[PDB]
């Protein structure tokens, strides 16, 4: 920050609830917690633009984990086509998705 | 306003800015400019005249709003990386909006209509803190982010806040949209540098408020607000000229004062960037800038105006004014450029 | 001043029993010793899996099984 | 007389009395000889979809127990 | 019932539209409390329950105080509905038709990333913990009283001043 | 099945408010010195039914300074919230059960104002407005010691489920822990639905019925049966608080009958209580549930803050 | 869906009950009729004038107490932590600071009516 | 780019409980002591390895001790469980404290025997 | 959710875009302002609830609380303004220009 009075006192007013991975009220963890863990465990020492470009493969498993737009795609994808070949009349569902299974348990 | 209430709220404008420095929440920054903004409008609708009530108005109405997109800005960093920091790789269009909220908060042209207006509407003091004290958190959230700026409307807001400042000022007969040109045009040259060592925005701040608050005093002394009132002060109290012409002197940067200091070290570190032409078409506007202090300080310290008769009075009677730190702060002013190396 | 409060008690008696009760509610648990039991009955409630322990072989302490004598016998609970 | 009021309070308490009842008897009717179960938490809806997949019939008081 | 949240979404965004239109501030708090409404229920449609109730709650006890405050100040002799401008109405009329086609837009340029017609429903809850108790809304807001107590002093402050500034406002 | 619930949970609530209506006249002649209705049934079992239907007959009125949408919008409104207040009600089973049923009882009447506040503006004229305005005060003053009286009242129940309160009433009532807060409550409930001494936005010797004076016909006798709906509300609400009825899990039914028991006591005392006293003023109801009623329930909250703690009787979490 | 079908079956009453009340009986609708009561006399001007209030101190003083009852509501889960002294210490503080603001207001004379 | 793997069908195939959970939380006390090793593996499998696919076998194996457990029930103690949890399944909590006379019962028959 | 999110950050646009193109009157500024509020709470709320991270929970609360703490300045600027000129209009409030 700009006046780090928090880190002169090592006090924690604000800086302990600064993301998801960070002290749930009772220990349930939010989702993209170990995405976001690997990420900031990776960008610790280095600062900004060495990060940026070294600890890119964690930051976009993490951006997948939140937004969650490349699987969107892919379901889009297989329901699209599912509907094209319904359509056409090559496809045949099968009972278990079709609303009539075996429950498991 | 009994003693309770003055602690009260003058706490709140001493914390608002304090919560918003230490603080790495982002809603806890926004938290502290709204004890700014909550605490301010009290003092400034003190007097309970339709000129204070218009100036608070404008003054709240101007900043919800730009607190509000603040909010946006840091509603939608949550939303995109989970955390409440602006981290790299966040959207252009969050951060450029935090720009633009933050130049509505300041005053910087095009969002510069307000200040002015503003500032007539309230006493010497209120134009003090808020022109000194309120620009000090939203520069704050700009320093903390500034390898995230995109230096392109950083610049166009600067030159614009150049421009408009001085040609406001040109024509401005009232002392307090002066100060308010003054302010924006001071804020332009440190915006424009922002992105290029924020150290020399705090430079350029301390200088500028180390230079309006003895200025705003000297305006506090027989509550001058007008050139035909601080021209009556060759009779009043004469013995204030001198400051008063050095230090318009600083504010318009002519160089053996310390308010040339900032401009050169910006233009220094700007042309280490190879941003030229608009350095160049900042120190030629800065030109405009001094030109109406200098017709000021014509008006009252070079060419003595006709006083009245009633003024006498004024010189039977004593003062007690001056409260000791007008001194120190303008001879710390005008005259610490020589001291700039330890200053940088 | 015990005067005055004669004659709150008369007129105006719902601040002086504010007053007391507030008073009251911030000096009582600074007296009673069942005001410790709280944080030990809300740190009992097990709302979330016990997670077991890896055997290292320096674990004494600890025990290998639920009901072992080791751990934090919960009879102060009851018959408290 | 004052004994004369009895006939209209004697309705009301006759109309406020059939909500609850009518409530018990409906809730133990439709689920059967049970009273409705409460799901004030994830874990307690859990248990109810658990026990509808036991059942064979999507019906989640049927009650399985050690025939099984 | 997939079209839920969308349909509460954009009841929201019509009741926020026909309050940027301004007619009086009756007609504006009747669209505030409607759209507060709507959020409750898409709260809770999301998983919560406290912050619905309280984002009614609070707006409703704020929109009495802007009739009681309306009724003196913000009054005229014929306070302007959303029908009592022709343009207004139009404005209306065009902003929802505008709304549609951009939908319908921007469900064609990206076939998904923005917005799903296609699926819809499908993306909503994001990983719950399927077995779970101590666990709604209202355990992080009670952070507030431990883990997160800056959080109450400073809004207590907020509070506490407000009412100071209230009386140096109106004295 | 549900709808048949449906019926069995509404039908009967209308005819109770039919009839409380009878009981409110009746229980007001007899304190009165005089004999209510006798005639139209055999003691006047009829007069409600009567009353209904000759407001249903009658020509409705759409004036032309109104606001025809809010006018006919409001008693809807009324009526529904006052409907729909009785639905988590557990009598001992509800027919809804949710965790934060007072908070949904809280928002459903602090929404139940609007109907009284828009049917007002929207009847264009005088005694309507002050009649509105006088509701808005009424509001301020109450609902923060609404508010915070329940929640002190629960916070030795531990959660805002109506049907947790059952279970902590098992052995004893919380009135006896909980009387101040009681009262409070009493007239609180009693400062809600508008009802005498609190009366004051159809304050027929104040205002000329005021934010009823524009309405005649089966809109008006929507906000009659809206307001009689409440008292029982609230009455249910007070016994199933502080005057926690037998629940016993074989016979569910008793919980049901001191329940009926209850709340037909505290009605029958809220007609009492408008033939006893005169009415308040709309700023002596501010002064009163400002000046003495907030300090001793804030003074009251610190120590049921306290007391789960200096005990050691924290409440659990289901 | 239960409640959504409570609350509509409610809806449909109401505004069923309104389409008799309106459709059933008979109309004679004249301009004497349809025009603002007043007690007899006509009106002297609209009612869609200022109605000064003079309570409105007490309105935004009410608005801050709903806040303050938004920060109180926690309570019940904010007892079930195991800290049971930082909970109780900040609730202190916070009823503590809402009974200030009131006696300040109350002395102040911001509770009385603006004559 | 990596694909993901998965177990089979029959990776998967088990002999399941299929019993209620009235039924379950009658017998949860006398389940946390017996079958409490194979449990506790399993859990620190599961939470050591944050992977389902890396622990089959352990959930088996809990699923195998489970079955033991309430074979022993119905060779032995059948009809007193059979009413502890036929009235507990009546609640709509299931609470324990309802049904506190059944417990002496099936207690009483598990202790005397086993 | 993208979907949701799109529509309120369009009505967050939309309050903003309100608030800023002004009317007569300045109570339906404020109103704009507490619109802007809510949309902003929302997506506070909603992606808190989808991460599930409850830490952030008490974040809408405080907005909650200094945007009322906002419009309670804001009302009493208008009762001034009511008690200066009378009519609450926006377009009396020039004389800061000369
Ligand atoms: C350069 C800026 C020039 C601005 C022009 C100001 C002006 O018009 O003069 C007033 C002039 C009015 O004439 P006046 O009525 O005789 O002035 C009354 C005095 O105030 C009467 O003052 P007094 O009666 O109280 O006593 C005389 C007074 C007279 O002193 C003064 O009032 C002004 C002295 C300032 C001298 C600056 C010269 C530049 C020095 C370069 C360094 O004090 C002194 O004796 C001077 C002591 C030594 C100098 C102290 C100055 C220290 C500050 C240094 C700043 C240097 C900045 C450059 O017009
Ligand atoms: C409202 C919430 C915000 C939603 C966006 C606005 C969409 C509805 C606007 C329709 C235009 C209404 C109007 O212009 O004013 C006319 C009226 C005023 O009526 P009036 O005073 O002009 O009288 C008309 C007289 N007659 C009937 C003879 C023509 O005001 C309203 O309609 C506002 C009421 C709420 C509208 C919403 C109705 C929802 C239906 C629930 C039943
Ligand atoms: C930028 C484009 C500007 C185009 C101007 C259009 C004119 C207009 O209606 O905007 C001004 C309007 C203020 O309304 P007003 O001053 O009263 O004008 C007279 C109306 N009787 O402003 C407003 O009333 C606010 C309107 C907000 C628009 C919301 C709808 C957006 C979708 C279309
Ligand atoms: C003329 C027009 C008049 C219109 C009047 C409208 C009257 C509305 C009545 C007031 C409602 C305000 C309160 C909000 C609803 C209650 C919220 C609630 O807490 O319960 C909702 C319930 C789940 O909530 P919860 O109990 O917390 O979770 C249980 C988990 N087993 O279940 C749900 O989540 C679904 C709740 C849906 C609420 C339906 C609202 C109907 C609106 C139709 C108009």
């Amino acid at each position: 920050p700009f006046l780090d009075i928090q880190k002169k006192l090592g006090i924690s007013l604000d800086r302990h609830f600064m993301f998801l991975s960070a002290e749930q009220p009772y220990k349930n963890a939010a989702r993209c917690h170990a995405f976001e863990k690997e990420w900031i465990e990776c960008a610790h020492g280095i600062g900004g633009t060495r990060a940026k470009k070294e600890c890119k493969i964690e930051f976009d498993d993490f951006e997948e984990c939140l937004l969650r737009y490349k699987t969107m795609r892919r379901m889009h994808d297989i329901k699209k086509q599912r509907e094209k070949l319904m359509k056409e009349g090559k496809y045949t569902p099968p009972p278990h998705h079709s609303g009539r299974e075996e429950p498991r348990p | 306003m009994n003693p309770i209430t003055l602690a009260i709220i003058y706490f709140t404008i001493f914390l608002g800015p304090v919560i918003t420095m230490s603080s790495t929440n982002l809603m806890l920054m926004w938290v502290g400019l709204e004890f700014s903004l909550l605490a301010i409008i009290p003092m400034l609708i003190n007097k309970k005249n339709p000129r204070s009530t218009e100036a608070a108005t404008k003054y709240f109405v101007t900043q919800a709003t730009a607190s509000m997109i603040i909010l946006l800005a840091i509603v939608l960093n949550y939303k995109q990386l989970g955390t409440w920091m602006f981290q790299q790789q966040t959207n252009g269009l969050i951060l450029n909006m935090t720009l633009m909220a933050l130049s509505m908060k300041l005053g910087l042209a095009p969002f510069h209509f307000w200040l002015p207006e503003v500032t007539q509407g309230i006493p010497l003091h209120m134009g003090l803190i808020l022109l000194t004290w309120q620009k000090i958190a939203p520069l704050s959230i700009l320093i903390q982010i500034y390898p995230l700026l995109n230096s392109t409307i950083i610049l166009m807001l600067a030159i614009t806040s150049i421009f408009m400042g001085a040609w406001g000022g040109l024509n401005q007969t009232q002392m307090r949209k002066i100060m308010a040109y003054s302010s924006i045009a001071h804020m332009g040259w440190m915006l424009a540098i922002l992105p290029y060592n924020p150290s020399l925005t705090l430079l350029n701040l301390m200088i500028y408020i180390i230079l309006t608050a003895p200025m705003f005093m000297a305006l506090m002394l027989n509550n001058s607000m007008t050139i035909n009132s601080i021209s009556l002060l060759w009779n009043k109290t004469p013995a204030m000229l001198t400051m008063i012409s050095l230090m318009l002197l600083s504010l318009g940067g002519l160089p053996p004062l310390t308010g040339f200091l900032p401009k050169w070290i910006i233009i220094t570190e700007l042309m280490k960037n190879n941003c030229l032409i608009m350095a160049t078409l900042m120190a030629m506007m800065a030109l405009l800038n001094l030109f109406f202090y200098t017709r000021l300080i014509y008006s009252t310290s070079l060419t003595m105006f006709p006083t009245n008769n009633n003024s006498k009075m004024m010189t039977h009677q004593t003062k007690t004014k001056p409260n000791l730190m007008f001194s120190t702060l303008a001879i710390m002013s005008t005259m610490t450029l020589p001291l700039a190396p330890q200053l940088i | 001043i015990s005067a005055f409060l004669k004659n709150a008690w008369a007129k105006e008696p719902v601040l002086v029993v504010s007053f007391s009760v507030w008073g009251l509610a911030i000096i009582m648990p600074m007296i009673s010793p069942y005001t410790k039991y709280a944080s030990m009955i809300n740190k009992a409630t097990p709302y979330n899996y016990p997670v077991p322990v890896r055997d290292d072989g320096n674990m004494p302490d600890v025990p290998s099984h639920p009901q072992d004598p080791l751990g934090p016998s919960l009879d102060w609970l009851k018959n408290l | 007389m004052w004994f004369e009021i009895l006939p209209g309070l004697a309705i009301m308490g006759v109309c406020l009395v059939i909500p609850g009842v009518s409530t018990a008897y409906i809730h133990k009717f439709t689920n059967g000889g049970k009273e409705k179960r409460v799901a004030r938490v994830q874990y307690q809806w859990y248990l109810m979809e658990r026990d509808r997949r036991i059942s064979g019939v999507n019906r989640y008081y049927v009650s399985k127990g050690l025939e099984n | 019932m997939n079209n839920y949240i969308f349909v509460l979404s954009s009841l929201f965004l019509v009741g926020c539209l026909g309050l940027a239109l301004k007619p009086s501030p009756i007609y504006g708090g009747l669209g505030l409390i409607v759209s507060g409404f709507v959020g409750c229920l898409m709260v809770l449609g999301f998983g919560g329950s406290f912050l619905g109730l309280m984002v009614f709650l609070i707006y409703l006890g704020g929109m009495l105080v802007v009739f009681g405050y309306t009724t003196a100040m913000a009054t005229e002799e014929y306070p302007e509905t959303w029908g009592s401008n022709w343009l207004i109405l139009g404005f209306l009329v065009l902003g929802v038709i505008m709304e549609v086609f951009l939908i319908c837009v921007l469900n064609y340029y990206d076939e998904v990333g923005v917005i799903n017609l296609d699926g819809l429903g499908d993306w909503l809850m994001y990983e719950v913990d399927d077995v779970g108790v101590m666990l709604e809304g209202g355990i992080g807001v009670a952070a507030m009283y431990s883990c997160a107590t800056w959080m109450m002093v400073v809004a207590g402050w907020s509070l506490f001043a407000g009412i100071f500034i209230i009386i140096e406002i109106t004295r | 099945m549900f709808f048949i619930n449906i019926l069995t949970l509404l039908v009967p609530i209308l005819i109770a408010m039919a009839f409380l209506t009878l009981v409110e006249r009746k229980i007001l002649g007899y304190m009165q010195l005089r004999k209510g209705p006798n005639i139209v049934g055999p003691y006047g079992i009829l007069q409600p039914f009567a009353d209904a239907m000759k407001l249903f007959m009658k020509e409705p009125m759409r004036p032309l300074t109104t606001s025809m949408s809010l006018f006919i919008i409001a008693p809807t409104l009324s009526l529904t919230l006052a409907l729909s207040l009785w639905v988590p009600l557990p009598m001992p089973h509800p027919l809804i059960n949710l965790n934060l049923g007072i908070l949904f009882i809280l928002a459903t009447s602090s929404l139940s104002v609007y109907s009284i506040l828009w049917s007002g503006w929207a009847s264009n004229s005088k005694y309507s407005l002050f009649g509105a305005l006088r509701a808005v005060a009424q509001t301020i003053s109450y609902e923060v010691t609404m508010a915070i009286i329940l929640l002190s009242v629960l916070l030795m129940n531990g959660s805002y489920s109506l049907q947790t309160l059952i279970t902590t009433q098992e052995h004893m009532w919380l009135l006896l822990p909980a009387w101040p807060m009681a009262m409070m409550w009493f007239i609180s409930t009693l400062a809600e639905t508008n009802r005498a001494p609190f009366d004051l936005t159809e304050g027929e010797s104040e205002l000329v019925s005021g934010f009823n004076v524009e309405y005649a016909a089966g809109p008006f006798a929507l906000f009659f049966m809206a307001e009689y709906t409440n008292i029982i509300l609230m009455n249910a609400l007070t016994t199933i608080i502080f005057l926690g009825p037998l629940y016993y899990i074989n016979l569910p039914e008793l919980y049901s009958t001191n329940f009926m028991m209850e709340a037909l006591l505290l009605s029958s005392t809220f007609l009492w209580i408008r033939a006893s006293y005169p009415r308040f003023r709309y700023d002596q109801l501010m002064h009163l549930l400002w000046k003495n009623f907030l300090p001793l329930t804030l003074a009251l909250c610190m120590w049921h803050i306290s007391l789960p703690i200096f005990t050691a009787g924290v409440p659990p979490y289901m | 869906m239960n409640l959504y079908t409570v609350i509509f079956i409610n809806i449909l009453l109401s505004l069923t009950l309104i389409l008799v009340a309106f459709w059933l009986p008979q109309m004679n609708l004249y301009s004497e009729k349809a025009n603002p009561y007043e007690c007899g006399f006509d009106p002297t001007s609209s009612a869609r004038l200022p109605f000064s209030m003079k309570f409105f101190l007490v309105a935004i003083t009410f608005l801050l107490f709903d806040l303050e009852i938004a920060l109180l509501l926690p309570l019940p889960w904010a007892i079930q932590t195991i800290k049971t002294s930082t909970m109780m210490i900040m609730a202190f503080i916070l009823v503590t600071i809402l009974s200030l603001g009131l006696a300040y207001e109350w002395t102040q004379k911001g509770l009385e009516w603006t004559e | 780019p990596g694909i993901v793997e998965l177990p089979t069908l029959e990776e998967l195939k088990v002999e399941e409980v299929k019993v209620s959970s009235a039924v379950l939380k009658a017998a949860a006390h006398h389940y946390g002591a017996q079958c409490d090793k194979t449990n506790k593996e399993f859990m620190l499998c599961r939470w050591e390895e944050k992977d389902p696919r890396r622990c089959l076998k352990e959930g088996k194996l809990v699923n195998g001790c489970a079955l033991n457990f309430f074979r022993q029930i119905k060779s032995h103690c059948a009809e007193p469980f059979t009413e502890y949890w036929t009235c507990l399944d009546y609640s709509n909590m299931q609470l324990f404290r309802h049904c506190r006379q059944q417990q002496a019962k099936f207690d009483q028959c598990v202790l005397d025997k086993l | 959710m993208p979907s949701t999110f799109f529509n309120l950050t369009m009505a967050f646009s939309l309050s903003l875009l309100g608030t800023l193109m002004f009317r007569s009157h300045l109570m339906s500024t404020l109103l704009c302002l507490e619109g802007m509020v809510l949309s902003l709470f929302i997506m506070t709320s909603v992606t808190s609830l989808n991460s599930n991270s409850m830490s952030s929970m008490p974040i809408p609360i405080t907005i909650l609380v200094f945007a009322a703490c906002e419009a309670a300045v804001g009302l009493a600027l208008l009762v001034k303004v009511s008690n200066t000129y009378g009519t609450d209009y926006v377009q009396n409030l020039n004389l800061l220009q000369c």
